[PDB]
């Protein structure tokens, strides 16, 4: 239910990152024989089929407000555990009560 | 902490003189310097500055003053030269080196400014 | 764009003065620190305060100074008969190519 | 309350926490992430006088970061070298393990002389400065960085659907952050 | 289960805290914008009805000696995690084994 | 194994973990608090010379800090600015990001001289130093603290029913941490 | 299903820890009472019984590779929350989804 | 994707999560542990010559640390002073609060002079190197530590069944760290 | 690193003088400073402190010489003064300033203690 | 409260002495430094031992001292000719508002 | 294993010329840093280049230098009549337990 | 920051000499020194090395030059002293000392030799 509401939308998503468990070769996986600093990064292209490119940018934009009012409030200087607060929470809609079937949020199917 | 002006003496109008202040005591290569001037009976001017090696190290210039003066630098002797030359009167006056950043944990007053150096235009 | 400053003050001994400094929109408003210098006759100029509120070690408490809107003050209490001198103040002018820009100075007496 | 994204069938809707639709599976760690995108590819303006603009000195707001893991490569990147008329740093040194942006094509480096009229520079649309995988309220000297923003996404069960050289452009400036500001490009 | 066993009980709590979602207006979301940090804190005023306070005063003495206890096990300099601890250790006390029904601690009621 | 409070209908019971007791309700990590409370609140002497027993130095024990989000106005803080005998700092600097009690009718600063007899300066009884949003085990220099206790609650669903000046008194001491103290208040 | 592959194996294992929850005495949990920091040890003696010391020292080694290539990618300095992540990854295997019971994975016995 | 074991009747599986195997109950964060075993226990040559051959150094790696609660007693530790030849410090200063290995009968402590060719020393086999509580993949100056590896577990309920004097040897050494290298203990 | 004290001379008893201790080459500004002194033959005696500006500036006296003494400083001129007025006998000795805080890094030994200043009451 | 000190102490060359200072409860074991001064006939003090362990940059390691209950004690081996000398033991009092206190003084032969 | 130098090397003014250095693979190759200096005739030899690339405060730009393999090389570019002097290349060698060795010299004219 | 280094003189073949090099304006208890020769007409030699307290004290020596001259340094004068005995020929040469770890924020140079003392055997 996101529309895009951006003066333009590059529709191409050209990305890098770090694989966490690469299939390393050998030693490569050894710091002292591995990749320098600047060789750790992989790349990809993904284009805005189904209209998600678009869709994705406009969610970064509606999460800055709420983002920023969270790092005004912390006393932390660098926060990374954002998504450890976001997986716990999510566990606890679902399993946090009793669960009393056929109601709304009791999610098993007998 | 030092600085050594000298270099000024009496000269005939259109001639050409050269100023230098010897710093000694403090960081000379990692600061910007200044030249300034006070003719008698008024107030304080501004000629020119130079900025460090390692921030370019080029030079600017009062409107009134410049293209006829060059102001450089020798962090080999730690020394500021100023090169006067077509020197038209209403030049007189005496000048001061002023040094560096006025950001100084411990530095004090009296450790920005020379002596003055007299120079007569005549 | 050139600082004004007024040709002399004067005040009784032991009392308080203050010496004003007014610029231009480009000059102080524009936020430049402002820098006064206390030069005796027949000497050379001596830092007094540095970074419109800043004061170098040794120099006696009784000098201050503020800055507000487009304009700034020198404030010196208790006048001692070692006070006279000529007080310039200093500033950046920001349309001037950032050059070094000096008031006309103030002669004090006591 | 962040805003939390799932991929549907190709598509990305923000999944709304006070109701409860279990459809939805989130089997592992995984499969959450967070992704830096650049302003660049809204279409702002991109030129450096047009850039500068949209950044302003702040004194009595603490300095505030957050992780990213995964980026966009940008086309333009800034690197700052900024001092007071005497000669004085307004911009704070990188503090340890904050490293310039690692994919941009063009690093614009702009050198010269400013009033810094505060403690440090924030982004006057609340948007983030991007270093590498970190993202900062304010700027550090002679780092690079690209503006850009974040978001957090659940990740689809499949992996493998979702997820070199640079030049330098040199500018002298002075009167940097003010209403008219006098560039050089070399 | 808890009695106060203090000397007294101030039975007033003017407390302070961050809304770390506040509903902003306008810019004051922005840090450039926004508020000083002296600027960020909220106040209210509770009572000692139903007797909480005193409840919860003690409360927080019988935890000191255990969070000491914790504090001197740990490496890190400045602990941020205890609350994300908790509220993992409570799904798992619920969720972490096999659920058979009618046992006492199978919270679903079919 | 750190007591874990549940408001009940207007009440608040520790909830014991080894039972498991359902009927509490933790639906998200909004529910979960930290929060901070005075020593003042239950009694105990304020006067500066009373006050100053209850601390003491130490060798060997490194210091420790913990967060609070949630706090409770003190009627007095105090502030040390304490020199050893030749002049020398015997309270470690403030590290980055700890600043002083927020909320505080009077601020008693204490300036002098003492033997400082250890590397760090504890509470005898085992209370925290708090300061703004963070509980510390040590005394740091110049800056303003509050005795104080820490504990954790979940909060009940609804949001509603839970959750300026200052002035400084100055003192001269010597002896400061011995057995007969000499102050003179300003 | 782990077999030890080391030239040798010390089938004992002598260990060092802290206990965070110590049945303190009196005083000794407040720090300035309690010991230094070279006094908060505890120790044990384990042998190589039912064969898990071997098993033991094999899981190290093969633990190292994935760890290694963990702390690359990351840009933590000091990383301390490897056990909840673990947690959290476990909470969801098993509770993540729509629990079909008969499933291969709904573990309720009714 | 990080090896996790669990403890069966007396006896150790590496719980395989893809499949999801329920009889195993894990109803605490107290069941968990990291524990650091030594490389020494699997019977590696632990004379100095054959230990500094392990190690060497490398420019353009940050280095890393992670934290473990329980360890083993290690027969020997060893401890570093290495200087360029004209005087000059190869190894980095321990950081706040990392601390020498606790339990080790013997402390070999290197003194001498090499050529250091790196900005840190890593080992050439991907172990670690432990100290108090805390593992790291580069050597601090002047600091004991062990070569270890580090394992995460899940414990049985049941807590029962599960879970001092040092000498130093004093060396002095040239050409650390190369082909042949000099050493003679005193 | 030098402490140069003078302004000892001869007294008749009751008389004034007045002793100064001119410091170079370490932070003046940022040091306590005390007067001591040791009679012909006997051991060393603490007369009197003065602490930094950024500390109160206050000063204490011995029990025998206080509101007969007065130590003061100045940091403009990097000066410590004694003013000892009221000088009855018993006051002979060598005078010596002592310089800060003894936690210095490389200061070592010779940069706490001047070379002495004799006064005689007579 | 003033410390106490021998008249003199002796000792052959090559040998090692130890000089005593005595005080009271309020001036070494309240816990405040000792410092030890070396006065060669003809010249002035010169700081020999300085917070009670320290030596200043230039001191042999002769010279050492300690500090137990209410006294401290200098230690030096290897007498040679030029360790004639008056040593001063001083200490700040505790009950005398924290004034400078000197040691009676004794002389050292070879 | 004693480096070795050209006994001269000669450029027109305003050219770039490089002076050798080679070792052996205990002396450069085996990663020691390799100093340059330059004595002028009746004077004594001042550090030019430190730690194989490193120039301390006051050295023009002109002069730089590089290692490769186990040579080392030592350009200026720019020749000024006073850099008629003499360099010299100086390394630490390896199997000669860690003692300093000079290499043989090399005469500059313009 | 200077190096003073004096007691060069003509000396009989088989003779002993002892040269000193006092050192001022630097941390000299934390630097290792070495000397170093230079005979007319030829180049650079390097003779033997001390290291700091800190690090253990111990001295190295070139094996032509081994067994026949010692080399030691005082922190309480700040000296550095070569001792040469059994003054056997070839050993006539300029005598440099050389201060501690190149490694210098601002040093710069002429801050690491000194000027030279020439010694002669016949
Ligand atoms: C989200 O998108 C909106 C729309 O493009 C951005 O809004 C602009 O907002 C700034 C102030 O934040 C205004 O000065 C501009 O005039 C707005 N543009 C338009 C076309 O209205 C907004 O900045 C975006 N959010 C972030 C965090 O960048
Ligand atoms: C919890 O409350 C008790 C009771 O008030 C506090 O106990 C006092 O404890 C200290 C030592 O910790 C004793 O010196 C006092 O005599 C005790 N007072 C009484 C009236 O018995 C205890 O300090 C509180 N806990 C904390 C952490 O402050
Ligand atoms: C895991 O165990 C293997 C087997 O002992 C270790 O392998 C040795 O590996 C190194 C390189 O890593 C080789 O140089 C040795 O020759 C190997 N030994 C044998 C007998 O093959 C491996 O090092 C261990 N893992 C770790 C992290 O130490």
């Amino acid at each position: 239910a996101i529309v895009n509401a951006q003066p333009k939308c590059n529709p191409n998503l050209h990305y890098w990152t770090t694989q966490d468990e690469g299939a390393a070769i050998g030693l490569a996986w050894i710091p002292y024989f591995g990749p320098a600093a600047e060789g750790i990064y992989i790349e990809g292209l993904m284009h805005n089929q189904d209209g998600l490119i678009c869709g994705l940018r406009q969610l970064a934009n509606e999460t800055t407000q709420a983002l920023q009012l969270f790092l005004r409030a912390t006393t932390e200087l660098r926060t990374f555990s954002i998504l450890n607060r976001k997986a716990i929470d999510f566990l606890l809609q679902r399993w946090g009560g009793t669960c009393h079937i056929l109601g709304p949020d009791c999610c098993i199917e007998p | 902490v030092q600085l050594v002006e000298s270099g000024g003496g009496l000269v005939k109008p259109g001639g050409s003189l050269r100023l230098s202040c010897a710093a000694s005591g403090f960081s000379f290569g990692n600061a910007w310097m200044n030249w300034v001037r006070q003719a008698p009976g008024k107030g304080l001017e501004w000629v020119g500055r130079i900025k460090s090696k390692s921030d370019g190290g080029t030079t600017d210039y009062a409107a009134p003053v410049k293209d006829r003066f060059i102001i450089s630098r020798d962090d080999s002797k730690k020394t500021l030269y100023l090169q006067m030359n077509s020197l038209r009167r209403e030049d007189t006056a005496v000048y001061y080196c002023v040094r560096g950043p006025f950001y100084c944990d411990t530095c004090g007053p009296n450790d920005y400014w020379g002596q003055g150096t007299l120079v007569t235009v005549s | 764009s050139v600082l004004t400053q007024p040709p002399s003050v004067s005040g009784a001994p032991g009392q308080r003065v203050t010496i004003s400094c007014t610029g231009s929109s480009s000059n102080i408003g524009a936020g430049y620190d402002v820098q006064w210098y206390q030069q005796l006759p027949g000497t050379a100029p001596k830092v007094l305060i540095y970074g419109n509120n800043n004061r170098p070690s040794g120099v006696p408490d009784r000098f201050s100074g503020s800055k507000s809107g487009s304009s700034a003050s020198l404030a010196i209490t208790g006048l001692q008969a070692e006070d006279e001198a000529d007080y310039y103040c200093q500033t950046y002018d920001s349309r001037l190519r950032d050059q070094w820009v000096f008031g006309g100075g103030t002669k004090l007496t006591v | 309350s962040i805003p939390l994204g799932v991929i549907h069938n190709s598509a990305l809707q923000v999944s709304d926490v006070d109701k409860l639709v279990c459809r939805d599976k989130l089997s592992s760690t995984n499969q959450l992430r967070s992704v830096g995108l650049n302003l660049e590819g809204n279409g702002v303006a991109t030129d450096v006088p047009s850039a500068t603009k949209r950044w302003g000195f702040r004194s009595g707001v603490p300095p505030k970061v957050v992780n990213y893991e995964a980026g966009e490569w940008a086309e333009n990147c800034y690197n700052l070298e900024i001092k007071k008329p005497d000669g004085s740093e307004c911009l704070p040194a990188a503090p340890d393990g904050i490293r310039g942006f690692p994919r941009c094509r063009y690093v614009h480096k702009v050198s010269g002389t400013g009033p810094c009229a505060g403690d440090f520079a924030f982004h006057k649309e609340g948007a983030f400065f991007l270093y590498d995988r970190l993202a900062s309220t304010v700027i550090y000297r002679g780092t690079t960085f690209a503006e850009g923003v974040v978001a957090f996404l659940i990740l689809p069960q499949a992996k493998k659907d979702f997820f070199y050289y640079s030049t330098t452009i040199r500018y002298q400036a002075t009167g940097f952050g003010t209403n008219e500001t006098e560039y050089l490009f070399e």
